């Protein structure tokens, strides 16, 4: 996997060269927001279980066949199977938030997972539906102005925003 | 590739499990220290081609018989010198990628693994390119933390050929 | 699912070999008991309406805050208690299945396996549902054998959340 | 896998039902003929070597090219694994019959079965005609009136032929 | 399949190395007795018939209950008489391909592998193979060296069958 | 995996036969260059180093992009796997050689190596450049007449050209 830093050194290893003064400029422009980064990781991080569960309590009353007997979240067997997939792609999220690339979110989570999906049976539709309520609420938690140094975030809950609907559309 | 980022992202992976403040910390630690870091590797590539010319030329002071005996692996022809000013360059290309990267990864995946094994196949001495290393070190013209971040990556260089 | 026929048949399996008179007598076992099972799968069956609304009643009255309380894990409303009826039928049914494959397999399957991670993640107390099971037991009307064999599946439940 | 019982409690739990009238009486019907069923079970297993044996011998009467030099049953190595592959069959049978349903025969032993016979060049309808005189011998064995008490099986061997069947079917 | 060659090669693949002058020498040892091997199998394959018909009557001789009693797996009749004799050219047939191939291999893939489970099933006796194979041992008429290596085989048949 | 020993053997038993006349003599006659087959393996052998540096060297000179940076080459990883493979290569030309038969060589080495090479992307004909000039330096060491009594060894050289080729054109 790739974190940002990385993926220049690896464009500039392919190509013979030293990293010219933009690349070192655009990199340098990273560390700046890097305690940026840092708060919106550890708040969707320790607010995580509160985004799985609101996020798929509120799927199940849009999508009542879910929970229905015989529907794919029926049993509590599949239930914590689809409670893991949605901790886990907001784990993956939050690695990728870290790293400044969504490499990792597409090596180890997403790459396969549309035809495990079908294979299985569970209804990709719905886990995109999924994913979009996490997103808004992790923004919404991790850009909150509330107990924090103020300051401009924008960037980051974009970033942040382009990795979820990368997830949704993986599997959407 | 190993990054002190995608380090803390497969540590927390490998127990399936959300960051920690520890691995918070750490990549804090990358942060902090990105400043010394980048520092140095601008210097470096701006003075890429002295650095290069000048290791060179340490190398052939200190192992004449290197510009003077026949055979394909020494640079007593036009052709071997330019396989050793490259091959100096690359190892200062991959000083400048460590800095950048916050630790030894581009290092690590471009030049040390199979290293042994070219080194010998071609007949290359490891101890050309410490002396080579030496002079980069002593030459670099960093100091404070830059130096300090700079001579960590090659002294790992070195340790490497040793 | 686990039942005594298809765990015959996976141990005979799993060693690559015929059916033991060991496994025979077995199945035969649990075609004996099949009569007290079927008594108490058939009866909890008509009942199940009064023993669903009858058991989330003595939970509300053991447990009156579930009533009372403000929260998505509560019973407080009319979506809370019928969320609640329906966890209660579902662990009947449960029960029903037991009795009919004359083993813990669908219990197993269906409702147990996940079920410490559900409950903890809903946040609902494994408490109440001990209740709503002794609520069955306790009202089930039955007797002999048919009795031993739904508390013990009952019981198994009861076991289960502690 | 399942059994008779297995199947029908999980088309009842993907309907969210309790168990109706019908499904208590076709389940206790499982029982009634138990006694049998275990008897069955038991006569083909007490006769696996001898049905697997005669029914070989008889298969390469008719069919020598597979014990000639270059055939496929030729060599002790391969002898001995076309009778493994007649005993497994029959093993898989015997399953089947004591949980009156197909599911493990097919599970664990037909899926994928000619896949590997045509990629191995095993004669798939030889291996079909060994079942096939397996098939009477098991009957005949299974429901000789002597050494029992006497009664009515024939939906018992009706079920056991039609699991032969399957596996013929499935190779041949 | 194992002749001193492949177990040269297989041996040297394993560790992943080129071919040893242990190995190398080895299959010199091979290379000189090919010699004597390649002749023992001409006389063997000349001899064939007679060698079969000779050693099928050792048999009925040493075990003349077994062209009398009644059942598949006896020489009684004709078929059997037929399968008997088939079987000990196979044994023949293998002895001649061991020596053309410098060891085992052939007779331990094409006979050896399933032999027990084969003679179980159809209720051979081993005792009987073993008398003709000792009537092939002792009427091949090879001398010295030709007739040690014929015989290490037929020995390495007879202790398969013991 | 089969020397032409085996080889014979194998398909005399498909047959059902004894060795006719021909394959004793064809057998016999391989054994007479029994000590030259030795000599060449042992001569390939303990020149595998060279030949392996050489043909590489050779190799890179007359297809410099192998080595530029991005190049397959280049780091030392690939430089390494690079070597690697024409030792691999060598080490299964000279096991075929021992034995009289390309089987090993098919078998363990080129049976599925273009596909892996399509996959990777390594320069499949580069590869075939290299071991063509394997070929040449391993035959000629082989031939060469110095320290040795003399006599024909033509037949041999042809057979290790042609496992060479052999594997010029399982990846060309
Ligand atoms: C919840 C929103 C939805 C849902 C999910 C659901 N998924 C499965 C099964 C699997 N989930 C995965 C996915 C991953 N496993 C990983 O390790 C990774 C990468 C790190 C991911 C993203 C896999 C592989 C499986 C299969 C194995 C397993 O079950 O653990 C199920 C269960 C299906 C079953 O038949 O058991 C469910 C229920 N279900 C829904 O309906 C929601 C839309
Ligand atoms: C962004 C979504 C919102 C926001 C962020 C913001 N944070 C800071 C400053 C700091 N953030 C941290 C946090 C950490 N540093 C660490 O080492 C760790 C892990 C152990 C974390 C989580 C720290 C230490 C600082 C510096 C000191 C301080 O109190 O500020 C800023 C200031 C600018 C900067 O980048 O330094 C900002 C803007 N503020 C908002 O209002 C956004 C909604
Ligand atoms: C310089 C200190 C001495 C010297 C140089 C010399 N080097 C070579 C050839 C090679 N050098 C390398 C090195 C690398 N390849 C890589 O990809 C990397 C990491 C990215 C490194 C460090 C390699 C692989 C070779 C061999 C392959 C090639 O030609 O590229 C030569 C020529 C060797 C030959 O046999 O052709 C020479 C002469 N020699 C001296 O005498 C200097 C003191
Ligand atoms: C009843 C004694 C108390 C009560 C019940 C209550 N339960 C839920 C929600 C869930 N209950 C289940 C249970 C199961 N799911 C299954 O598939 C199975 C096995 C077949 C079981 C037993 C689950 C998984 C949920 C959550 C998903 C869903 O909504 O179905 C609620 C609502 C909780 C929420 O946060 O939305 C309630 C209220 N609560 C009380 O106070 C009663 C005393
Ligand atoms: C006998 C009547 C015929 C015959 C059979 C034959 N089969 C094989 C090899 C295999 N058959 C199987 C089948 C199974 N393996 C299992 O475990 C199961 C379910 C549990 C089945 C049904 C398999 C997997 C193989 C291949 C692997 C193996 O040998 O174990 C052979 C051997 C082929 C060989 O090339 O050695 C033979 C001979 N051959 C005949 O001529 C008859 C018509
Ligand atoms: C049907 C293929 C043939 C047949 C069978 C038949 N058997 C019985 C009765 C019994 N069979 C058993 C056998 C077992 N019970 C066990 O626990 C075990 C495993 C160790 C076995 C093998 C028993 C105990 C009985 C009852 C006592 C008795 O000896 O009768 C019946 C009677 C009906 C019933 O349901 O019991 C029948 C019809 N009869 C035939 O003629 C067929 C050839
Ligand atoms: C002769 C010494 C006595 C004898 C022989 C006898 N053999 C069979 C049947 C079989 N013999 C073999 C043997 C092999 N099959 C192979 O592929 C190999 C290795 C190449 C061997 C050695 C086998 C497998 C069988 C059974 C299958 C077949 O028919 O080919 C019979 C008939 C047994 C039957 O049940 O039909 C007989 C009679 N019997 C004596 O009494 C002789 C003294
Ligand atoms: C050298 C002349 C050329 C070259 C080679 C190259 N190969 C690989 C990678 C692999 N090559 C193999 C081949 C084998 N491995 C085996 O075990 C066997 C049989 C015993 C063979 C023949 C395989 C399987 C690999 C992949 C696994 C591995 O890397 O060890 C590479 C590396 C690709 C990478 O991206 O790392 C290279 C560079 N490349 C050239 O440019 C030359 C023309
Ligand atoms: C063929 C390419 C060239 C050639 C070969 C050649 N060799 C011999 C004779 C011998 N060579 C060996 C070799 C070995 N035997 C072993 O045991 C081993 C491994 C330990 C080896 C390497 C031996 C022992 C001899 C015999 C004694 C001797 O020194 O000659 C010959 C002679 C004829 C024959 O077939 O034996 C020949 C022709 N010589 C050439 O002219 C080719 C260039």
């Amino acid at each position: 996997m790739l974190d940002a830093f990385a993926k220049v050194v690896s464009q500039a290893d392919a190509k013979g060269e030293f990293l010219s003064n933009a690349q070192f400029d655009a990199l340098s422009n990273m560390v700046k927001d890097g305690s940026k980064r840092l708060d919106t990781v550890n708040r969707i991080t320790s607010n995580a279980s509160t985004i799985v569960a609101n996020a798929a309590r509120a799927l199940f009353e849009e999508q009542p066949q879910l929970i229905q007997p015989g529907g794919n979240a029926y049993t509590n067997r599949r239930m914590a199977a689809c409670l893991r997939d949605m901790e886990i792609i907001l784990r993956y999220v939050t690695y990728a938030t870290l790293a400044g690339d969504s490499s990792v979110l597409d090596d180890r989570c997403l790459n396969g997972l549309r035809e495990t999906y079908q294979a299985l049976g569970v209804p990709g539709s719905s886990v995109a539906a999924g994913v979009q309520k996490m997103k808004e609420a992790a923004i919404a938690i991790a850009n909150d102005p509330n107990g924090i140094t103020k300051g401009d975030c924008s960037a980051l809950m974009s970033e942040v925003a382009s990795y979820f609907d990368r997830a949704a559309a993986a599997v959407g | 590739m190993k990054t002190p980022i995608t380090e803390a992202i497969a540590a927390a992976d490998t127990q399936g499990r959300f960051l920690s403040n520890t691995e918070l910390q750490a990549v804090n630690g990358r942060f902090e220290r990105a400043a010394a870091s980048m520092e140095a590797a601008r210097a470096l590539t701006n003075n890429a081609q002295q650095l290069i010319d000048g290791a060179a030329n340490a190398v052939y002071q200190k192992f004449p018989y290197t510009t003077q005996m026949s055979g394909a692996n020494y640079a007593s022809d036009s052709r071997g010198k330019s396989k050793c000013a490259r091959d100096i360059g690359y190892y200062l290309r991959m000083v400048t990628y460590c800095l950048v990267a916050g630790g030894t990864g581009p290092m690590d995946e471009y030049l040390i693994a199979g290293l042994d094994e070219i080194n010998r196949t071609f007949d290359l001495s490891p101890s050309w390119y410490v002396e080579a290393l030496k002079y980069i070190k002593a030459n670099h013209g960093l100091s404070g933390q830059a130096a300090n971040e700079a001579n960590t990556y090659i002294d790992y260089a070195i340790n490497a050929l040793s």
